[PDB]
RNA sequence: CUUCUGCU
RNA sequence: AGUAGUAACAAGAG
């Protein structure tokens, strides 16, 4: 959390090269949800050891 | 600048480097689901490097067999299976003649062993084919499974404890009309005498998991509890033959089979003669055990005990007899998937003989079409070859008679031959005047082989100039290198306990300074590493640490508490103390004058409840599985310390079948363990006697009740409340 | 469902 | 999908 807090450069994410043997509309929600949790547990939660 | 580390081997000799070309810091190629394809193929190559011999088919178990022996001779390169029994027998005759009476002196020998081996020797070992279950066993599972079957079925004469009465027993099993078997609801299975006789001679087989330096899997076997007790006496016959044998590198190990070695091809270079050119030949044996006939070692056998008492003859060859019978268990299956449908679902290897071949792949197809006429009862027949042979010491005698058959008083010729054999590795050694001689004296030596039906691999053999060679991994440079990569797996947390683990990561640290040259720099990196290896396993870092782990705030509070921190142990968070100065020192031993006396006691309190000690034979020894080779026992110097706990067990048979057997073993223990509160000595030395357990701890208690009145040890009071409870032990034992 | 198991 | 590679896993038995 601290580390990803170092950075401000943050965008908005965009595919660039899909998976062909794969549903990619799948990495990009990934990515978008582990940003969520990120906040969800640095904004708030006790940070607990494990997420 | 494309860095090469290839290119390193043009200014250091590659066996200098050797370790270099050795992956072994990677995860070792593990098999994949079911071993029935690799049993199936290797049964079909069995048959296939011998299809020119004659078929029959067995009066007893009704299978169809091949017989090999005096077929065609080999008209290719291709191995080949026909061996000559007038050529075993001579080369056994030349191998006795180059040393007169080993055969004489090995029997005697062996002859004294028989007499002398007790029932419990077959315990030895692990993962037997129950044939009562049709399942692997460990060792004493199995062999007890077998003896309370034979009780059972009226074979009463194992009692004597003797091996050759249980192999009685045995033969009296093979002649039995019916068979009466237990399994578990506690019901009854009847087995005539030819089913019987089929799970008698049958072999489990699996895959050889965690095998280095090869790309494509192979299927191991593992006999049952009849076969392994005639293996035995084969096995110490021939163990006894290869000790007097100079060309026979296998009885040996460790240190001693590479002095061996490097003796024996001293001596050879030596009385070579100054103006005879010399060679050496490095390589396997290709299709090693798919060619070893059985019938072979029948015949060696009969001609070894010449001359001995017939049931000498008759124990030892029976082995070789059943062997011939064999029939391999195909395994646990195969696995068949639906797509359309995403389903799975399994079929037992029982089923592949009616199965319909359209399931299968054209590979899978073809195998089980090749198979099927030899498939009986799910288990294939398998006379010829030698599947997974643990006549490891036999096929070495027979190649060392191959290769003792090259001394110039047998070639008759300029060049001669010699060098050693350890299974199927060779190094074989060819002086001759001329390179004429030397082509001649392989050709010559090749073709032997071929004969015997030993068949050199052309593809992963070469032949230079005497003086640098390769045998069972050891490399020979004008002296036997020090390869370390082997070893590397050997280091780490071994995973006994928590204190077994120190003494045996110091110890192989030691070991590998002395043996494989680890140098006293490396030895100290290597140490460091263990120990953090070490802590990061068992949780036992530094009280002074902030690392955050399960186990933190125990040894946090320890670590407070201790008034002399260097005196705690690695295990209980202290510091580190080793060095090069003592490796060779128990940790206990090593802190003992810094440890507190609280802690001290506390530690080496005898009453603790993780301190378990089993049998004498079981005490400081592990098992460890090197990068090559069978499982070793390493014994490891530590001290009984809270720390020499034992980890749980597997629990997955708690919700299977045979639980019931489980439980049986605690009732075992149950009874063994209190069997050592009435003989303290039971575990140190095995204890004798035909009397039942409960007299033997009645009578033992009685005597002891007397000794401790006379004493003074026990009151009055106490001594009537135990003779009261012994009568009615025996009342209860009475009533039943 | 719940119970049981990660070598059996 | 993926691991992986001559056969498995992508939980299993109640």
């Amino acid at each position: 959390i601290k580390c990803m807090k170092t950075f401000f450069g943050w965008k908005e994410p965009n595919i660039i090269k899909p998976h062909e043997k794969g549903i990619n509309p799948n990495y990009l929600l990934t990515w978008k949800q582990v940003l969520a949790e990120l906040q969800d547990i640095e904004n708030e939660e006790k940070i607990p050891r494990t997420k | 600048m494309d860095v090469n580390p290839t290119l390193l081997f043009l200014k250091v000799p590659v066996q200098n480097a050797i370790s270099t070309t050795f992956p072994y810091t990677g995860d070792p190629p593990y098999s994949h689901g079911t071993g029935t394809g690799y049993t199936m193929d290797t049964v079909n190559r069995t048959h296939k490097y011998s299809e020119k011999g004659k078929w029959t088919t067995n009066t007893e178990t009704g299978a169809p067999q091949l017989n090999p022996i005096d077929g065609p001779l080999p008209e290719d390169n291709e191995p080949s299976g026909y061996a000559q029994t007038d050529c075993v027998l001579e080369a056994m005759a030349f191998l006795e003649e180059s040393h007169p009476g080993i055969f004489e002196n090995s029997c005697l020998e062996t002859m004294e062993i028989v007499q002398q081996t007790r029932v419990d020797k077959l315990t030895q070992g692990r993962q037997t084919y129950d044939w009562t279950l049709n399942r692997n066993q460990p060792a004493a599972t199995a062999l007890a499974n077998t003896i309370e079957v034979f009780r059972s079925n009226g074979l009463t004469a194992n009692e004597s404890g003797r091996l050759i009465d249980f192999l009685k027993d045995v033969m009296d099993s093979m002649d039995k009309e019916e068979m009466e078997i237990t399994t578990h609801g506690k019901k009854k299975q009847r087995l005539n005498k030819r089913s019987y006789l089929i799970r008698a001679l049958t072999l489990n087989t699996m895959t050889k998991d965690a095998e280095r330096g090869k790309l494509k899997r192979r299927a191991i076997a593992t006999p049952g509890m009849q076969i392994r007790g005639f293996v035995y006496f084969v096995e110490a016959l021939a163990r006894s033959i290869c000790e007097k044998l100079e060309q026979s590198g296998l009885p040996v190990g460790g240190n001693e089979k590479k002095a061996k070695l490097a003796n024996v091809v001293r001596k050879m270079m030596t009385n070579s003669q100054d103006t005879e050119l010399s060679f050496t030949i490095t390589g396997d044996n290709t299709k090693w055990n798919e060619n070893q006939n059985p019938r072979m070692f029948l015949a060696m056998i009969t001609y070894i005990t010449r001359n001995q008492p017939e049931w000498f003859r008759n124990v030892l060859s029976i082995a070789p007899i059943m062997f011939s019978n064999k029939m391999a268990r195909l395994g646990k299956g195969y696995m068949f998937e639906s797509k359309s449908m995403k389903l799975r679902t399994q079929v037992p290897a029982e089923m592949l003989a009616n199965i319909d071949l359209k399931y299968f792949n054209k590979s899978t197809r073809e195998k089980i079409e090749k198979i099927r006429p030899l498939l009986i009862d799910g288990t294939a027949s398998l006379s010829p070859g030698m599947m997974m042979g643990m006549f490891n010491m036999l096929s070495t005698v027979l190649g060392v008679s191959i290769l003792n058959l090259g001394q110039k008083k047998y070639t008759k010729t300029t060049y001669w031959w010699d060098g050693l054999q350890s299974s199927d590795d060779f190094a074989l050694i060819v002086n001759a005047p001329n390179h004429e001689g030397i082509q001649a004296g392989v050709d010559r030596f090749y073709r032997t082989c071929k004969l015997v039906g030993i068949n050199m691999s052309k593809k992963k053999s070469y032949i230079n100039r005497t003086g640098t060679f390769e045998f069972t991994s050891f490399f020979y440079r004008y002296g036997f290198v020090a390869n370390f990569s082997m070893e590397l797996p050997s280091f780490g947390v071994s995973g006994i306990n928590e204190s077994a683990d120190m003494s045996v990561g110091v110890t192989v640290i030691k070991n590998n300074m002395i043996n494989n040259d680890l140098g006293p720099a490396t030895a100290q990196m290597a140490l460091q590493l263990f120990i953090k290896d070490y802590r990061y396993t068992y949780r036992c870092h530094r009280g002074d640490t902030q690392i955050q782990t399960r186990r933190a705030f125990e040894l946090k509070k320890l670590w407070e508490q201790t008034r002399s921190k260097a005196g705690l142990l690695v295990s209980d968070g202290g510091p580190n103390l080793y060095n090069i100065r003592n490796l060779h020192i128990p940790e206990v031993c090593l802190k003992w004058e810094l440890m507190d006396e609280d802690y001290q006691g506390r530690l080496c309190n005898p009453m603790n409840p993780f301190v378990s000690h089993k049998e004498i034979d079981s005490v400081n020894n592990a098992v460890v599985m090197p990068a090559h080779g069978p499982a070793k026992s390493m014994e490891y110097d530590a001290v009984a310390t809270t720390h020499s706990w034992i980890p749980k067990r597997n629990r997955s048979i708690l919700n299977t079948s045979q639980r019931g057997i489980l439980e049986d073993e605690q009732m075992y223990q149950k009874c063994c363990n209190l069997f050592e509160k009435f003989f303290p000595s039971s575990s140190y030395r095995r204890p004798v006697g035909i009397s039942s357990m409960v007299e033997a701890m009645v009578s033992r208690a009685r005597i002891d009740a007397r000794i401790d009145f006379e004493s003074g040890r026990i009151k009055k009071e106490e001594f009537a409340e135990i003779m009261k409870i012994c009568s009615t032990i025996e009342e209860l034992r009475r009533q039943k």
